[PDB]
RNA sequence: UUUUGUAUAAUGGGUCAGCGACUUAUAUUCUGUAGCAAGGUUAACCGAAUAGGGGAGCCGAAGGGAAACCGAGUCUUAACU
RNA sequence: AGGACCGAACCGACUAAUGUUGAAAAAUUAGCGGAUGACUUGUGGCUGGGGGUGAAAGGCCAAUCAAACCGGGAGAUAGCU
RNA sequence: UGUAACGGGGCUAAACCAUGCACCGAAGCUGCGGCAGCGACGCUUAUGCGUUGUUGGGUAGGGGAGCGUUCUGUAAGCCUG
RNA sequence: GUUUAUUAAAAACACAGCACUGUGCAAACACGAAAGUGGACGUAUACGGUGUGACGCCUGCCCGGUGCCGGAAGGUUAAU
RNA sequence: AAUUCCUUGUCGGGUAAGUUCCGACCUGCACGAAUGGCGUAAUGAUGGCCAGGCUGUCUCCACCCGAGACUCAGUGAAAUUGAACUCGCUGUGAAGAUGCAGUGUACCCGCGGCAAGACGGAAAGACCCCGUGAACCUUUACUAUAGCUUGACACUGAACA
RNA sequence: CUUUAAUGUUUGAUGUUCUAACGUUGACCCGUAAUCCGGGUUGCGGACAGUGUCUGGUGGGUAGUUUGACUGGGGCGGUCUCCUCCUAAAGAGUAACGGAGGAGCACGAAGGUUGGCUAAUCCUGGUCGGACAUCAGGAGGUUAGUGCAAUGGCAUAAGCCAGCUUGACUGCGAGCGUGACGGCGCGAGCAGGUGCGAAAGCAGGUCAUAGUGAUCCGGUGGUUCUGAAUGGAAGGGCCAUC
């Protein structure tokens, strides 16, 4: 049968032109008021996925 | 009362030594006090790390009448 | 654990605030501060209100 | 995605945006397709017909992809910047 | 066989003969190989039945953006050196 | 008269030896307790598994019962050997 | 448990120190013959061959090249009273 | 008297006796989705549950905790 | 003390000598009144202690009668078993050796006996730990639930104050 | 209308009776040579009881499960994240139930800038005044101070005061450090706008290094996004924050 996504990480993960994947950056859900305006600043933009990780997130989304 | 503890190592010291071309914005020292005080073409952060203002060479020396030590930067 | 978080609002229309802290004990009235808002572009009067 | 119990990455970071449902009725256009249509007008049936884009499909773009070496008509489909020129050196029409 | 390490006084086998354990289906990706190539390929089904018909679809030649949208650009920001 | 006394049958099972690939998957020999009683026994009946029954030992419920036996879910699962 | 604190016999050097030259001694090194992996280049490449340096212990494990078994085609062929 | 049929027969279980406590009968209680039934063709000198354990001499103090019994004013409080 | 750790408590009695026993003391680690306290004749294949008789229980074993064991004839198993040409010692060594080193000793093969060794046989240690195993049991652990109980509505109406 | 009483009405509130739903495990009749059942009569109750749906409480009676790891075996004790020093072998890193301590905050000034200033300790003298308060001189020279542990810094002070103030700014970021990763850190410079200074300039919090919690779900505000026939709306996204 058809191979399942992990569709939680389809919810996190989207494939960029040259095959890597772009994420949201941890850290600003909450606990905002503490945290530096210029740390804050620069978790916004999106960012790519690390090689390490890179056979995690595509076993995860085998469609993407 | 129970020892049992220590912190995680903070990497502290010297990123490029003498000679070294580096481009400016390079991390050239992290200290914790100045043990190293910047030079020409060297900043100190925050947290006295001293960086490259410029791209060039790193160079320590020993300058002034307290014999300090002075991270500078000479072009190349 | 005694001190709170407030939020510097702006005066200008816009619904621009600042984030902060506060021991109200000490100090019991309102935090009041010229502060840069991003949204007319220009420094103006912000006011402590409740987070 | 296991990796041992500490909490993994696509747990770990946060989830984010949300699906357009404008996007999939959406179609582009490239200039190599305006020749393989019958009849030297683009619409959006005139594509259809010729497999270029979806039975659903309710908008398209013309963008500067490939070439076109032939005047044609285009009609009621958005077209780039890029495209227009294109399209028009080669004698072309765009109309809303 | 298991172990850092076994003649080990650790495990397993009395001996022989026969049997006894990485398969299969469907997805997916990579390598090798073959066809065709900015195209490649059809599925159910029809059938003159391993032909031929069927291009519904699917992947690819376009990306960026959460999206509207713009598009060889795009997003970010009032705007980027 | 008596859940009275001694003592065979009958019911039981305190001690020891033997036996322990036994004559026997619980016995045999010598001794032992109850023996008109809350006694003992034949035939048939009723209670059924989270259920029975239990003068209560988790005892017994067809030779292993802190949840019988058979068939099925069934190739449960086994990061262990 | 039995000499049992040179492995033994035995040694007054066959012990110890110093100098020296000889010899024994390994699957190390050389010699002769041979196979293969990787290179390189040749007499001359349809791709193996021929020269030629070098390499060739190995568990887990990755890679490469093969043998043999059963069945289908080749096969109404080929072998076989 | 009973008991671990098959390593324990005992000081363990039971026992007559004692107490507490429920139960007005379509009883309480128990087996049953129910119907039906046991209790009992009994009826508080009866029936159930709990503890103690012939008999003799006896059984003192503590109601804060936990459990149970009784209470209605006040607070709090469900569906609606 | 079926309860006492210290403990063989201390004192007395019994014995030549008594960590048990009986009697007493009270310093009850940690008795106590129906979780019953303290007594109690009788009963008891019940626990502890003493004495008479009795004796192969023992000093210390002897003789004897029978069933086996032994021999012949007939029938005819078992557990176990990597392969065996299957000695001692001291040492070495996966650290307790028939098998290794050194050395000693030993012609080849049975039968009756003995159990010091083959870490002998038998049962994938029950102790111990581990597994994000299993089960049953407890409770003021969590979550549910039968049961029991509360009230609203339904079956459920009328008259009169 | 000022007000008051009483006959007429809706809904309740409460009560007293009634009978006709319903209960009868009282007597009788028939089906019927029947201690079941049904119909009928009669007596006793009676809108109660009981049952259905909903609902609060109770509920080891039953059920499904949880009840951590490290550890010189396990258990007890202790510990689990973070900061500082030593062990650590002169770059980084480096273990033990090794040796010592600390954090889970504080501050609208204890932040920014301009301008200024300079400790500890001891000797001598001095009302009350003492070993030690405040005053003067001298020695001393940072041994002081740094909101707090330790270490490294600190006089151009980073230590101490005052004036003006909000840079404890918004968008970004060449280039680096440190991480398996998620991340964390340092950063000149660019645009907008601001404070201080005559100016050069300084300021994107605090001498630096602790002072912390991913994701999910949900709340609040903003919004040129989305908006299931269409216009809206709900919900979603995005930005800020809890
Ligand atoms: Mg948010
Ligand atoms: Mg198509
Ligand atoms: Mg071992
Ligand atoms: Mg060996
Ligand atoms: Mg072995
Ligand atoms: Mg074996
Ligand atoms: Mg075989
Ligand atoms: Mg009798
Ligand atoms: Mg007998
Ligand atoms: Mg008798
Ligand atoms: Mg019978
Ligand atoms: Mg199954
Ligand atoms: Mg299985
Ligand atoms: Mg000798
Ligand atoms: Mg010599
Ligand atoms: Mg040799
Ligand atoms: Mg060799
Ligand atoms: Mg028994
Ligand atoms: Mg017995
Ligand atoms: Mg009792
Ligand atoms: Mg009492
Ligand atoms: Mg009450
Ligand atoms: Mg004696
Ligand atoms: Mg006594
Ligand atoms: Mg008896
Ligand atoms: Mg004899
Ligand atoms: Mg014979
Ligand atoms: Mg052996
Ligand atoms: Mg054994
Ligand atoms: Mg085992
Ligand atoms: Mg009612
Ligand atoms: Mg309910
Ligand atoms: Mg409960
Ligand atoms: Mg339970
Ligand atoms: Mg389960
Ligand atoms: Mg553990
Ligand atoms: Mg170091
Ligand atoms: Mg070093
Ligand atoms: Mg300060
Ligand atoms: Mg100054
Ligand atoms: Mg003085
Ligand atoms: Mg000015
Ligand atoms: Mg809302
Ligand atoms: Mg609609
Ligand atoms: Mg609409």
């Amino acid at each position: 049968p058809k191979i399942k996504t992990v569709r939680g990480a389809a919810k996190r993960f989207k494939k960029t032109g040259k095959g890597g994947f772009k994420h949201k950056h941890a850290n600003l859900r909450h606990i905002l008021t503490k945290k530096a305006t210029k740390r804050k600043r620069h978790l916004r933009p999106k960012a790519m996925v690390s090689k390490g990780d890179l056979g995690l997130v595509i076993a995860c989304l085998p469609y993407a | 009362t129970r020892n049992g503890r220590d912190s995680e190592a903070k990497r502290l010291g010297v990123k490029r030594f003498g000679g070294e071309s580096v481009l400016a914005g390079s991390i050239i020292v992290r200290q914790r006090g100045t043990k190293f005080h910047a030079g020409a073409n060297v900043g100190c952060g925050r947290d006295h790390t001293l960086f490259a203002k410029a791209d060039g060479k790193v160079k320590f020396e020993v300058k002034g009448p307290k014999n300090r030590k002075f991270i500078s930067i000479e072009a190349e | 654990g005694i001190r709170e978080k407030i939020k510097l609002v702006s005066s200008a229309g816009t619904g621009h605030f600042y984030t902060t802290t506060k021991n109200k004990r000490t100090k019991p009235e309102k935090l009041e501060l010229k502060k840069f808002d991003p949204v007319v572009r220009q420094h103006v009067i912000y006011k402590e209100a409740k987070i | 995605g296991f990796e041992g119990g500490q909490m993994p990455l696509y747990r770990r970071l946060p989830k984010f945006g949300f699906t357009s449902r404008k996007a999939a009725i959406t179609a582009e256009i490239r200039l190599s397709d305006l020749a393989k249509v019958e009849g030297g007008v683009v619409d959006l049936n005139t594509l259809k017909a010729a497999n270029i884009i979806g039975i659903q499909i309710e908008f398209a773009k013309v963008i500067l992809a490939g070439e076109v070496t032939t005047p044609v008509t285009v009609r009621g489909l958005r077209v780039t910047k890029g495209a227009r020129a294109a399209i028009e050196a080669a004698g072309g029409k765009i109309e809303e």
